[PDB]
RNA sequence: GAAAUUGUUGAAAGGGAAGGGCAUUUGAUCAGACA
RNA sequence: AGAACUGGCGAUGCGGGAUGAACCGAACGUAGAGUUAAGGUGCCGGAAUACACGCUCAUCAGACACCACAAAAGGUGUUAG
RNA sequence: GCCCUGAAAAUGGAUGGCGCUCAAGCGUGUUACCUAUACUCUACCGUCAGGGUUGAUAUGAUGCCCUGACGAGUAGGCAGGCGUGGAGGUCAGUGACGAAGCCUAGACCGUAAGGUCGGGUCGAACGGCCUCUAGUGCAGAUCUUGGUGGUAGUAGCAAAUA
RNA sequence: UUUGCUCCACACAAUAUAGAUGGAUACGAAUAAGGCGUCCUUGUGGCGUCGCUGAACCAUAGCAGGCUAGCAACGGUGCACUUGGCGGAAAGGCCUUGGGUGCUUGCUGGCGAAUUGCAAUGUCAUUUUGCGUGGGGAUAAAUCAUUUGUAUACGACUUAGA
């Protein structure tokens, strides 16, 4: 559909964006996540948190180097979710895996460019409310992260710029809504109504 | 004008298989914007053509295309099955496919 | 079992030399077909009288249509059912437009609170509660209140795309 | 089976790999948290033993 | 100018090669079955090589002819050669390769003559 | 004047062996058939 | 460890049960098209993030025969009787 | 009923993994969809079977033509074939204008054993067909003899004063 | 060591390509609530309106888009220049000024197109490198050996030498 598609992390659960995004990238498709620390869980915070601790155990016995990483930034516990999903030991597979990118926040280009969201994998529309469920910036400072309170400034920044853009943008468009309104009425407005326009 | 296409994008997908075995006689194919084995009955037999580039020029081109047909809808979202002169080359699983419009019934 | 029909069925004691005209015996029966219909009759009636298919005979076989099929009714339902570890005698209420939908949900429901599966269930009556204030069960008389009114809070609508440049509303 | 007596270990893990340092000149891992208060000043200094 | 017939259709082109000649040097390519008790390919286990079978036999109109129409037949002479002077479209002569090569142009000279094909005629030519 | 095994030259491939099966891309190489 | 009847493995690949002598499906000449079995269809992975009614929230939840275990006894958690 | 307590073991670890909570969980219903060397239809090979056809004046009567069914396989039986050394017959066979042998990700025939050819190398003999004959076919036997590797420029070449 | 290096320009050539083929089209936050317009007492404020999918929006006609003329508008837009300003999370991009210049399918005209033969991707992208030319710019170091001992099995480390 589009060369690049970028997905706001933001209230998304865990499995079910890996779930599609892994899909996306096999058949071709670049994509790349942000937000990644504002990613969901279902399950009480103390849960997932435990949940970690069952992986963090898991190491090479005589070289914990050479067996299992912990990652502990919620864009990698989200890659984690994800290269799960892919037969990444495949040259097919380590393929789908570079035409994906998972970020804390919304760094440069993305910023300016759309995000998307994915509405199969949006907790709002899929936990039964009252359930309980996390947040991966959260869950990830409780198992080391180190950068939760910079990603949170520099967003609040961020954040700050864009409601610039978008209130200048809100004027701008009014303007046009008023352009179009005297073009109501004109022969051509009359026309293209016919039309379904 | 800046639109040139006379096709459908189409997406190579996998080969025809099991859970543990392939058949490279039959590839699979997603054509943007079919949700629905109804929707994929329309694209029936017309032809796809998957064009790439290569090194040494050959009738004059360094561009060559392998061509085959659409053949059967595949499951229920839309996807579809198709078979090509030569088997496609797997490495193509995620290339860009083109879906024509001929043979044409409207 | 699936998706029921109701059937009258009809059977009796095949005919002897010093007993010609055999009583006949009638049975509704909640059943898919009438396959499975004529089935259950004869599983129930060696559960109460001296025949069996061998000996016996099907006489008539039909289906009874519901009477007001688009009349909301508050049915209530007697049951008899296998646990794991005894045996047992329910009642219940069930609120729909049929009998036939209603055998389908009880079914469901025995399969999902109490996990029994078709084989262990015995239907003992379906009937309809005339009167209401015979309504029973809560969870029915609920829906009897006068000038009932109840919105759907959060709503979710299916997305036919796999992506969307929205984010949503459950509004409603 | 079990160590039949019990005693510590030889040595300390978190000094691991017990390797050549990268430089002569060991690297200050950690400065003091800044009291922005006080006049500027250095938070180490260059020596010779 | 070979007699017609239908399509060639050749079943199964690529060698059957020894298992395992592909393992050890002192294993030849020669075909040769295994009679092992445990043996993945005696016991055709999904993964490795088939064995020659009789299901693979050619058809019996297209046997034995090469690509092109004609079944060919060893030549060490003229009077040889000439066996195939009313077989013309269903034959083609091979030189047998211990021909020498002045034998060899009188050969091909009469095959010419015969209008009979000859599949090696550039052995030992004298160019 | 074979083979194991070696030197050199040329071509190629190689993220904890290699080799194998079905299939096709790409390179190299080649038969037949046209008339 | 030892008998009865049948069906198997041994002597046998193929599809399924991740894996596996014996389970489930199905028994093998070379191939094309079709349909299925057992088993599956979020992603790995071909195939509905299908439809429907309930149930269940576990500071060691649960998740499919053979099979890779759990019991008595208890709960003012919740559900229907 | 589901859930919870009852519920303790040794490298880190397994509903197959990821992960899933109005499920991607449990019970039950309804559809659709995926795909086995199996089922249906077709071609081709072979096996078994049943028919047909000695009429000359051309080429296989163990042949030719029609038709139907069938095809797993260890130990094991039988059959039809492939290849070697030597023997009788024959082709008045090949050959110093190059026999035999050897090399060749060159060609062709055979399902296969194998056969055939080109090119290179070479130097004196050799092959097809019908038959006869056997000291007649190797990957194994801690097989026999001979030759050769990795190990590896490695262990080492440090006793007896210099 | 034979005129080498670099940034820009075009030129020839090679070599590629996990897969151009109108546009990745920018608040935030909530979802048992929100967007937008408007008013005002500027608020957890009044009033109005919207959703129920991007099925949108934007773009889109012209030899793959030729050669030309005119009108109406004074708008749109490409391009190289110039004015001011912003952005450090990976800013490496965004906005503003001003003249120049091209196009305009906003409307109305003149001319061209065939024979590529009834389809054959019918070749219009961007990767990296190599070689000359001439428009700017720039004129090192590391290693061996020697040497120290803050070091060392050998490499390595650390000093020193116009
Ligand atoms: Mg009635
Ligand atoms: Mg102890
Ligand atoms: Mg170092
Ligand atoms: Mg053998
Ligand atoms: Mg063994
Ligand atoms: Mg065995
Ligand atoms: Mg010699
Ligand atoms: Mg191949
Ligand atoms: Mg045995
Ligand atoms: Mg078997
Ligand atoms: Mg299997
Ligand atoms: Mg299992
Ligand atoms: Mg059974
Ligand atoms: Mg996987
Ligand atoms: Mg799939
Ligand atoms: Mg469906
Ligand atoms: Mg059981
Ligand atoms: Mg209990
Ligand atoms: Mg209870
Ligand atoms: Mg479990
Ligand atoms: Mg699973
Ligand atoms: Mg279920
Ligand atoms: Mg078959
Ligand atoms: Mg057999
Ligand atoms: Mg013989
Ligand atoms: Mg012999
Ligand atoms: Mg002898
Ligand atoms: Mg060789
Ligand atoms: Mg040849
Ligand atoms: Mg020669
Ligand atoms: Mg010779
Ligand atoms: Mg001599
Ligand atoms: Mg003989
Ligand atoms: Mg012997
Ligand atoms: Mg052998
Ligand atoms: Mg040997
Ligand atoms: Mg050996
Ligand atoms: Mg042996
Ligand atoms: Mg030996
Ligand atoms: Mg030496
Ligand atoms: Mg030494
Ligand atoms: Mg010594
Ligand atoms: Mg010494
Ligand atoms: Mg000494
Ligand atoms: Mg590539
Ligand atoms: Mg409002
Ligand atoms: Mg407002
Ligand atoms: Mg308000
Ligand atoms: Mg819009
Ligand atoms: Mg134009
Ligand atoms: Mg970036
Ligand atoms: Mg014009
Ligand atoms: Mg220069």
């Amino acid at each position: 559909v589009e060369p690049v598609v970028v997905i706001d992390g933001k209230g998304h659960l865990v499995g079910r964006l890996a779930s599609v995004v892994a899909k996306q990238l096999l058949n071709g498709q670049k994509i790349v996540v942000v937000r990644a620390e504002e990613l969901n869980i279902s399950g009480e915070f103390f849960r997932n948190k435990l949940k970690y601790h069952d992986f963090l155990r898991k190491a090479t016995a005589f070289n914990k180097t050479r067996g299992p990483f912990h990652f502990r930034a919620p864009s990698r516990i989200f890659y984690k979710a994800l290269r799960g999903m892919v037969s990444h030991k495949t040259a097919r597979g380590k393929a789908a895996l570079e035409r994906l990118k998972v970020f804390e926040g919304i760094p440069p280009p993305y910023d300016k460019k759309k995000r998307v969201v994915v509405p199969q994998a949006l907790r709002v529309l899929r936990l039964k409310p009252g359930r309980k469920y996390t947040t991966l910036g959260k869950l990830s400072t409780s198992v080391g992260w180190k950068y939760e309170d910079v990603v949170a400034k520099l967003e609040a920044k961020r954040k700050v710029s864009s409601a610039e853009y978008y209130a200048k943008k809100r004027a701008f468009t009014k303007k046009v809504a008023s352009a179009n309104a005297t073009a109501a009425e004109s022969d051509v407005a009359k026309q293209l109504a016919a039309l379904g326009y | 004008a800046e639109s040139h296409r006379l096709y459908v994008k189409g997406k190579h997908l996998s080969y025809q298989r099991s859970k543990r075995v392939n058949n490279p006689n039959v590839s699979l194919i997603k054509i943007e914007g079919v949700a629905t084995p109804q929707d994929a009955q329309f694209y029936l037999g017309k032809r796809i053509a998957y064009v790439y580039r290569a090194s040494k020029e050959v009738r004059g081109s360094k561009i060559r295309v392998m061509w085959g047909k659409v053949t059967r809808t595949h499951g229920n979202s839309g996807v579809v099955r198709a078979t090509f002169r030569n088997n496609l080359p797997a490495k193509t699983f995620g290339a860009s496919v083109r879906i024509f419009l001929y043979p044409s019934n409207i | 079992m699936a998706h029921f029909k109701e059937y009258q069925v009809i059977g009796r004691r095949l005919p002897t030399e010093s007993v010609p005209e055999p009583k006949l015996f009638r049975m509704r029966i909640f059943a898919s077909n009438e396959v499975i219909a004529k089935s259950r009759y004869w599983y129930f009636l060696q559960k109460l009288h001296k025949v069996k298919k061998a000996s016996g005979e099907i006489v008539s076989i039909n289906q009874i249509n519901e009477a007001h099929p688009t009349k909301v009714k508050n049915f209530g339902v007697w049951v008899r059912y296998d646990s794991r570890s005894g045996t047992h005698n329910m009642y219940k209420e069930i609120r729909d437009v049929s009998r036939v939908a209603a055998v389908e949900t009880l079914y469901q429901d025995m399969a999902a609170r109490h996990r029994a599966r078709f084989r262990s269930i015995h239907i003992l009556k379906v009937a309809e509660i005339e009167k209401t204030a015979d309504v029973k069960r809560q969870y029915v008389k609920q829906f009897l209140t006068k000038d009932l009114k109840f919105p759907l809070p959060h709503r979710v609508q299916k997305s036919t795309k796999t992506f969307s440049y929205k984010r949503p509303s459950t509004f409603y | 089976s079990h160590r039949k007596y019990e005693a510590p270990r030889h040595g300390h893990l978190g000094f691991l790999p017990r390797k050549r340092a990268a430089s002569i000149r060991a690297r200050v891992k950690a400065f003091p948290k800044d009291d922005r208060s006080k006049p500027v000043a250095l938070t180490s200094f260059l020596g010779y033993k | 100018a070979s007699l017609p017939h239908p399509k060639i259709v050749k079943k199964h082109t690529k060698k059957f090669k020894r298992h395992h000649s592909d393992r050890y040097h002192r294993v030849a390519e020669n075909w040769r079955k295994q009679k092992g008790i445990d043996s993945v390919v005696r016991r055709r286990f999904r993964g490795n090589i088939s064995q020659p079978k009789i299901g693979y036999g050619s058809n019996k109109k297209t046997k034995f002819l090469s690509p092109s129409g004609h079944k060919t037949f060893l030549v060490a002479n003229v009077k040889d050669l000439e066996t195939l002077t009313m077989h013309t479209k269903t034959y083609a002569a091979e030189i047998a390769h211990n021909i020498s090569a002045k034998n060899r142009v009188v050969i091909l000279a009469r095959a010419k003559a015969l209008g009979i094909k000859v599949t090696n005629p550039k052995g030992r030519l004298a160019l």
